[PDB]
RNA sequence: AGUCAGCGGCGAGCGAAGAGGGAUUCAACUCGUUGCCGAAUCGGGUCUUAUAUGACCUCGAACUGUGGCACCAUUUUUGU
RNA sequence: CCAAGAGAGUAGCACUGUUUGGGAAUGCAGUGUCAAGCCGGCAGGUAUUUGUCUGCCAAGGUUAAAUAUAGAGUAGGAAG
RNA sequence: ACGGACCAAGGAGUCAAACAGACGCGCAAGGGAGGAGUAUGUAUGUGAGAACUCUUUUCUCGUACUGAAAGGGAGAGUGUG
RNA sequence: AAAACAUAGGUUUGUGAUGCAUCCAAGUGGUGUAUGUCGCAAACUGAUUUCUGCCCAGUGCUCUGAAUGUCAACGUGAGAG
């Protein structure tokens, strides 16, 4: 056979149901993906089309969100929080509604997300139109304006109304370790905060033996 | 999907003067007992069926496919490479020869 | 592609330069991993080695992310850090800042020498940024 | 229950070493109904037990019951767990046959 | 709600007491034929929870199943094979006996649907369940805009698709994450999904 | 992630989830245990009304169908 | 002036089997056995007791849309 | 020793992962998106898996390793005292 | 196509019906048996004739035998668990 040197007896194409003369099987290729693209697509826009007097993304919250990984991170996340919805004032039913979301398995950790999000919230409001019904009053919520847009083509981004992200940036600094810092232990000493608990803990050293060590 | 492939033909086997492959079930048809599943047979299978993942696709890296035609798009001016191009003017004046984008409107 | 394979070039030839000898049919003669330890064992020993046997510990249904790496080591940070800061900030009356976070990681393990005391705003660190930020008068600030 | 909800936990303050990320800003849950879970939800026991008198005991409850009247109570170690099954249970089954008697027998 | 009584003393179950009610039904069964149509159930309770609500179009069906395990049928009891699937009373049966109860109901008429049931004896020999069954055919019951969603496509039976809860507990639904797990896309779906081929699009 | 999860003559061979990004989505829903109750508030039938409704029987239905309420509430709670 | 009305031979446990990558058990099925002071119940991937602490609240009941079509699918395109 | 009476037309080394080298090829501690999604007319169409892309979020792999672990962790700069 | 088998003829077991024998996925399934020791079942021997020894250690079988070696679950009581 040839001699080249490549990257060891490797190939793999010639392994279970890729069915053959057989049948099988268990296909799934992606090659539908133009099609399917336009699949999103153009149904996505034709749907507009049709949705039309509707600002179309529904507002929901803003989060921080998961992990370690994302600890760091935020995500405008499911849901809302009835909670806030309620800080802001709102019938859920009625928020569902005017097509704002929702939820209950956000059970809400803590309080930076309501205030961030009364705002968003707010905001949303504060861009609100509103259509009314005529003969009957606009006045139900205080309905708008008819010709103010426009409701209809742009369907919306919620986004516009209230933004995704949210952070805060921290900047130059001439000093500080020199009230302090520089002295800051850190040649492990200010892994002792860890070191602690690790130590100390269950099945660990500080807990057990110490109170051993006593009596 | 099964291409060629198609009787319930088998294999003969040996001590029959012959060639040991598949052939074709059945009598009458006259197809009777003639070599069967592959390759090698009349109307078969082909050796190597046809398969489905080719790699009919690709990726181009994004500043390669990119540089690439940057590089082109140089070379759509450089002159006597457009003229070799097939591309041959008379007219040939400046290159690019620029033009009045009031043109466009040319109805 | 087709033109390029040795086929081409093989055919008229039988063997397809597997040799003559060996007239080494379409099986095995071995086949996918196992009988490393009888017929082949010499590789196996040789090629890789530590296999088999499992010791040492375990850690049950893990949860990686929760590990999701955090380290840099020093010089690297300045680099992120605009250059404007990092050809100023020097003498520790302007200390630039750098918030780990975007970076990634989150831990710091020595290295580097540097090139303007800053602030990182950084997660963790070897001991050798007391001996390193502080030597420098650069800065760590541990999040909260 | 409601010796498990009530103003927690203003975690603090800093990552890692027993406080941990962020000095909380606890927000007020759990407003959370469902501890409305039976408690003496009254009924519960008022019909539990009308019937539970109604029908008497089991053989069983009896059975560990004996066992008391003597004082094999290490005994039923082995009714109540492997009878009921866990150790919970066991515990369960025990207070309930015997208390049943122990004021019964008044 | 008096089901709160009835409910407790419904878990009262063993003792003797029962065992009359038990044991009345054990002779009755016993006398009786195979699977029976109801005037009304005998464990009304559950019936009711699990959904009964006392007008036409709910039909009520008491059913005899045998109880035990099973052999694996083979001829003469001979299996070639390599071990692993052995034994007379071997390969010991996923589907559950409430749910073959309630398929063999399902079975047993061009129309019902199992709307649920549930056990209501078991002896030695015959397990007992009642069932709540459904026509989906009164025009009140057609009518009610409530239930007939029952009516629709996929009604053209249920319970052999595996739809009762126990039916589903036997296909195994569980919110668990990870303890939901596989069975989640039912078991194959998932098997098709988890050993997919190489569709990628590009390479 | 074919993975630091891992199973496994532990070998062969096998082997996943969570999160993230993301598509799609304004998606969510009932009953049974709460006083529900001045001839069941129901339903089938009938008959009206051009359908409900009206109406009346039937008689399915007080072994309980309605309505109300449904551990997110109701304001918990107390402003009774 | 108070209430505060949430699923059982099921859950569970043994046992057996089968089944799982799921490990001193991923399920299921059979069989036996067989739960709730409600300071509860369920979950929190090394057996246990034992205790906290952490997350939910099962065991009745319905629910587009985004997905499939995998070979034997049918109306009507587009193709290579 | 086998096979080989004759002539047409057939008639056999394929697709393909990670991966090792080689080589061209891109950029370079980053690189590779990558999943997607948006996106506006050429005008069939269009606001191009495939056209053009185009990309914020980044994602993902890469740009220290070592320890079973618990866990740590590299100019132990150089030089210097 | 016989020196084979069948075969009458020879010999023993097993076995009396809530049974024996026996078929069976299962069922109130089957068959022997629409029947009952002059019965059935089961095997061995192979017309007539004539005779058929010794061995029960072995190895089976058999045993209503013994009874306290053993032999599973199973229970039973015993420690924070």
């Amino acid at each position: 056979m040839p001699k080249g040197n490549n990257a060891i007896p490797h190939v793999h194409q010639r392994k279970h149901w890729n069915p053959c003369s057989s049948q099988k099987g268990n296909v799934k290729v992606f090659f539908n993906q133009p099609a399917q693209k336009q699949r999103r697509r153009r149904l996505r826009l034709l749907k507009a089309k049709k949705i039309f007097p509707r600002p179309l993304k529904a507002l929901r919250p803003q989060v921080n969100c998961p992990t370690v990984r994302y600890n760091m991170k935020r995500r405008l996340g499911r849901g809302f929080s009835l909670e806030e919805l309620k800080a802001a004032g709102v019938k859920p039913r009625y928020a569902r509604t005017i097509g704002i979301r929702v939820d209950r398995r956000r059970k809400n950790k803590s309080e930076e997300g309501m205030n961030i999000n009364v705002q968003r919230l707010k905001t949303y409001m504060s861009k609100l139109v509103l259509f009314p019904l005529n003969r009957k009053k606009p006045q139900k919520g205080d309905a708008t304006e008819e010709e103010v847009k426009a409701a209809t083509q742009d369907r919306s981004r919620y986004g516009t109304a209230a933004v995704g992200g949210l952070v805060t940036p921290a900047r130059e600094a001439p000093r500080k370790v020199t009230e302090e810092e520089s002295t800051k232990k850190m040649y492990k000493f200010l892994k002792k905060n860890h070191s602690a608990v690790r130590f100390f803990r269950a099945r660990n050293r500080r807990a057990a033996r110490k109170e051993a060590k006593e009596n | 999907r099964l291409s060629g492939m198609k009787h319930s033909a088998e294999s003969w086997g040996t001590g029959r003067a012959v060639a040991r492959i598949p052939r074709i079930h059945g009598g009458g048809t006259s197809m009777s007992g003639a070599g069967a599943f592959g390759n090698m047979c009349r109307g078969g299978r082909m050796f190597a069926p046809t398969k489905i993942f080719r790699r009919w696709h690709r990726k181009i890296n994004l500043h390669q496919k990119r540089f690439a035609v940057v590089s082109a798009l140089a070379a759509s001016s450089l002159p006597a490479l457009v003229m070799s191009r097939g591309h041959k003017i008379e007219n040939v004046a400046e290159v690019p020869l620029v033009v009045e984008d009031g043109v466009r409107a040319y109805e | 592609p087709t033109r390029f394979k040795k086929t081409r070039h093989q055919r008229g030839s039988t063997f397809c330069g597997y040799g003559r000898v060996g007239k080494h049919r379409k099986h095995p003669s071995g086949r996918g991993n196992a009988g490393g330890e009888h017929h082949h064992r010499i590789n196996f020993r040789k090629y890789h080695p530590g296999y088999f046997g499992k010791c040492g510990m375990n850690h049950y249904h893990k949860k990686k992310n929760t590990t999701w790496k955090p380290t840099i080591n020093l010089d690297n940070l300045t680099k992120l850090m605009a250059k404007d800061e990092a050809m100023k900030a020097k003498k520790g009356e302007a200390l630039p800042v750098i918030d780990l976070l975007a970076n990634g990681y989150s831990k710091l393990l020595g290295n580097g020498h540097l090139q303007a005391p800053c602030i990182v705003k950084a997660r963790w660190v070897s001991k050798l940024a007391d001996k390193k930020i502080r030597k420098a008068g650069g800065a760590v600030v541990l999040q909260a | 229950a409601a010796t498990k909800r009530e103003a927690p936990v203003p975690r603090t303050g800093i990552i890692a070493g027993f406080n941990k990320g962020y000095k909380t800003t606890r927000r007020a849950r759990r407003p959370s109904s469902n501890d409305r879970y039976a408690l003496p939800h009254k009924k519960l026991r008022a019909v539990k037990a009308i019937i539970s008198d109604l029908v008497g005991f089991s053989p069983m409850e009896r059975r560990v019951q004996e066992l008391l009247r003597v004082g094999k109570d290490k005994r039923a170690l082995k009714f109540c767990k492997k009878r009921l099954g866990s150790i919970k249970a066991a515990k369960k089954r025990r207070a309930k046959v015997e208390e049943a008697l122990r004021q019964q027998t008044k | 709600g008096s089901f709160m009584y009835l409910n407790e003393l419904w878990k009262k179950k063993s003792s003797d007491v029962m065992r009359f009610i038990q044991r009345v039904r054990a002779w009755e069964f016993r006398h009786q034929h195979t699977i029976v149509r109801l005037r009304r159930p005998t464990r009304p309770e559950k019936a009711r929870m699990v959904g009964y609500k006392t007008k036409q179009g709910y039909v009520v069906f008491r059913v005899r199943v045998r109880r035990g395990g099973r052999k694996r049928p083979v001829h003469k009891g001979i299996t070639y094979g390599k071990p692993n699937t052995a034994g007379v009373l071997g390969r010991k049966l996923n589907k559950n006996n409430r749910v073959v109860a309630e398929q063999r109901l399902g079975k047993k008429y061009g129309n019902l649907r199992v709307l649920n049931s549930y056990w209501v004896n078991a002896d030695s020999t015959f397990l007992w369940y009642e069932v709540v069954a459904v026509d989906p055919m009164h025009r009140a019951i057609r009518r009610d805009p409530r239930i007939n969603w029952i009516v629709n496509a996929v009604h053209k039976h249920r319970e052999q698709r595996g739809l009762t809860s126990a039916g589903r507990k036997h296909r195994g639904l569980r919110q668990k994450g990870h303890k939901a797990s596989k069975l989640r896309p039912s078991r194959r779906a998932a098997w098709r999904r988890n050993n997919r081929m190489v569709f990628l699009r590009k390479r």
